RNA sequence: AUCAGGAGGUUAGUGCAAUGGCAUAAGCCAGCUUGACUGCGAGCGUGACGGCGCGAGCAGGUGCGAAAGCAGGUCAUAGUG
RNA sequence: GGCGGCCGUAGCGCGGUGGUCCCACCUGACCCCAUGCCGAACUCAGAAGUGAAACGCCGUAGCGCCGAUGGUAGUGUGGGGUCUCCCCAUGCGAGAGUAGGAACUGCC
């Protein structure tokens, strides 16, 4: 699927947004996912809102990858109208070795349980990384 | 005459006791622009005649009638309407009209003040404020209809309020505080 | 009137350009090659364009410009057979 | 002062490197100003556990290549993708 | 190609380089006048003479007039013919007509160039 | 609105749908002036095929320029049978 | 400052310092000559005053550009397996990184 964006027509809005956590200090942690895959904005919200709703203990939870690749669909016959932007909103491109969610935290992992809850929402076997 | 000493003698002195720097920058040549009073509105097709007719007596040559750039904007302006009419030139002329202007005929008006308010604030271009009735040694006393009163400007490249005006009060008076 | 809808060029036809002028045999003073019109300067072999280089050779004939900013638009300095 | 054993990179290549990584060994390059750069073959197991210790990059590592030490410090470490391991590390004589 | 700084000042001339000959630059100073016969590839000056050198002969009046510009042309050209050059083009970078440069050129031909 | 100063390769502008080119400029302003000349060839369009077009000479001559030089209409590619 | 050589690593910014030898600024416009409106341009003349803009030297490598020592991803090419897919052989190696050059050289 040739990477896409817009410069076309305006579609729906972002189901995501709340970056959460404080960004006064930049860290280098994360949660890598072995395997490339396209994740829609919605599923990203469910996973993000899953951990954020569990890491009430603190914060410093952040995400680097965001959906920037639109995908249109077409319901009915066919013969006039390339594609409209429906349920299929922006989608993020994840690399075989890309870090998605990283939380600035020293060995006190209380979010591993949160990342686990989210790891069951995105279609891809993710693994927990300390580095 | 009394004008050459101001660019070799009374220029180093005003740069020693309260400056401490080089020789240049304070103060050159470059033409001096002499604008005219807005002739628009006053009357109709006229005044332009008595104009350039009196502005050609105190100096040489005659003003030119130039228009603006044909480019309509957000204002009531047509295409091809004489406006501005400005002409400035030098070479060695703008040096004497700084003598016979502030020496004679003044103080010699009728009700001259003496104290002037702080014209500029943080710039170089000063200011002015003369009335309509003036008496000059280079103008007839009885034969001129409609008295004219044009301002007087001076371009300078200063950097601070002080260090300046100290050269103006070196020949052009009065000026009390 | 004015233009709109941002984009690159604007689609055309099939490129009409060749590359005549062996410049290693007989060569009458004329346009050596064909791609873009209007250009002067080179009076002999002056094949010189950014890259690995360029070249031509042998042919005694005064003047001989190129096509334009293409196959060595730069103007070198003289060149002929070996002893015309 | 961590003491590690190593050799010299003769067959410099990705193919030869993979045969070493399979035997728990990875390449490395050492430089030191006037000293001519040198590519060696360090032990994977050892270095891996030693690089985990922060002080690893601050110590004057005593790498004994073949039969003699060199004494250098760690700079950067290139990790492997699909399998979390050491791919290549840079060093500087100290 | 783009226009070099020299081409932007149009002081040079590529049309005179395509021939493969020499030039006859005419430098002018509010005090003296100079002329040279420089050849391509750098600033190779074969022969040259200054109006100040004209005094060596027997010059009295000023050296910043027209009659002086013509005297220099005859000198620079005379020395040129002694060198081995016959033809030469005029190269006056920025100047008016009928000026001192014209008198310099007219003087060069008077010699044999 | 205008004018003065500073920053500013230029995103301006250049007739036209776009790309490419250009600033002590093919851009702008002003002045001047007007080569859109005649005749005849060589070359260019994988693969032969006309009209037409274009680049580049020669012979004789119009315009402008000091001259080289520039033109076969308007920077090039649609406005034709 | 004069006078040469090499002669696009001399694009473009920036620093120190020196010669009243030289040179722009500057200064003055009587005249040749010239500005459609303005000796500003143009052109001519003298040199009070500096080096604030040249030039001679010489100190930074930013950025452009031209070379050199080291190498992962990517990629050329031909066989292997494998659900997709991936691997191997072989010629190189993104781009990052370590360095070279801000003139060089003779004479008065």
């Amino acid at each position: 699927q040739p990477k896409r964006t817009k410069f076309r027509k305006m579609h729906k809005g972002r189901n995501r947004g709340l970056a959460q956590g404080t960004d006064v200090s930049f860290g280098s942690f994360g949660l890598k996912a072995v395997g490339r895959g396209r994740l829609t904005a919605r599923q990203i919200e469910a996973a993000r809102r899953a951990m954020t709703r569990a890491v009430k203990r603190q914060g410093k939870i952040w995400i680097r990858v965001f959906p920037d690749k639109p995908i249109t669909e077409k319901p009915l016959a066919v013969r006039m109208g390339k594609g409209k932007g429906n349920v299929e909103y922006w989608v993020a491109l994840i690399q075989p070795g890309k870090v998605l969610y990283e939380m600035d935290g020293v060995p006190e992992e209380l979010a591993r349980e949160a990342f686990k809850l989210a790891a069951a929402k995105l279609p891809i076997k993710t693994t927990f990384v300390t580095k | 005459k009394l004008h050459d000493y101001y660019k070799d003698e009374v220029v180093k002195k005003l740069m020693t006791e309260f400056n401490y720097n080089s020789v240049m920058q304070v103060p050159r040549v470059e033409k001096i622009t002499l604008n005219m009073g807005v002739g628009e509105a006053i009357a109709d097709k006229k005044l332009l005649d008595n104009a350039a007719a009196d502005l050609a007596a105190i100096s040489g040559q005659k003003p030119l009638i130039t228009k603006a750039r044909k480019s309509v904007a957000g204002f009531k302006i047509r295409q091809g309407y004489p406006i501005g009419c400005k002409v400035t030139l030098r070479g060695e002329r703008m040096w004497e009209f700084f003598e016979r202007l502030i020496t004679i005929a003044v103080p010699r008006i009728r009700d001259f003040r003496g104290l002037s308010a702080k014209s500029f604030d943080g710039r170089g271009n000063y200011s002015m404020g003369v009335r309509e009735q003036i008496i000059f040694p280079e103008i007839d006393y009885d034969k001129v209809d409609r008295v004219r009163g044009l301002d007087i400007t001076i371009t300078t490249t200063a950097k601070s309020d002080e260090e300046g005006r100290a050269l103006l009060a070196a020949f052009d008076f009065p000026f009390r505080k | 009137a004015h233009k709109k809808a941002g984009g690159s060029t604007r689609n055309g036809r099939d490129s009409e350009a060749k590359r005549l002028g062996v410049k290693r045999f007989g060569g009458e003073s004329v346009l050596a090659g064909s791609i873009i019109v209007r250009q002067r300067g080179t009076k002999f072999h002056a094949g010189a364009n950014v890259g690995c280089g360029r070249d031509h050779t042998l042919f005694a004939k005064a003047d001989g410009k190129v096509k334009f900013e293409v196959k060595g638009p730069k103007n070198r300095k003289f060149i002929s057979i070996e002893a015309e | 002062m961590f003491t590690i054993n190593a050799e010299v990179r003769k067959e410099q290549g990705k193919g030869a490197s993979r045969r070493l990584r399979a035997a728990n060994k990875f390449p490395a390059i050492i430089y030191g100003g006037k000293e001519a750069p040198l590519a060696i073959e360090l032990d994977h197991d050892k270095v891996m556990n030693m690089q985990a210790k922060a002080e690893f990059y601050s110590e004057v590592l005593t790498i004994v290549v073949d039969g003699k030490e060199i004494k250098v410090k760690a700079q950067d470490v290139q990790r492997h993708p699909y399998k979390p391991k050491l791919q290549h590390i840079d060093f500087v004589r100290a | 190609k783009k226009s070099a700084r020299i081409r932007r000042a149009t002081r040079a001339r590529r049309k005179l380089q395509e021939l493969g000959a020499t030039r006859l630059v005419v430098h002018r100073t509010p005090r003296h006048i100079y002329a040279q016969v420089i050849a391509p590839n750098g600033s190779e000056v074969l022969v040259a003479a200054s109006t100040v050198e004209k005094a060596i002969a027997e010059q009295l009046k000023y050296t910043g007039n027209k009659d002086a510009a013509a005297a220099v042309g005859k000198a620079v050209a005379e020395r040129a013919l002694e060198k081995g050059i016959k033809d030469v083009s005029f190269d006056r970078s920025g100047f008016q007509y009928h000026g001192r440069v014209q008198a310099l050129a007219d003087a060069a031909r008077e010699a044999g160039l």
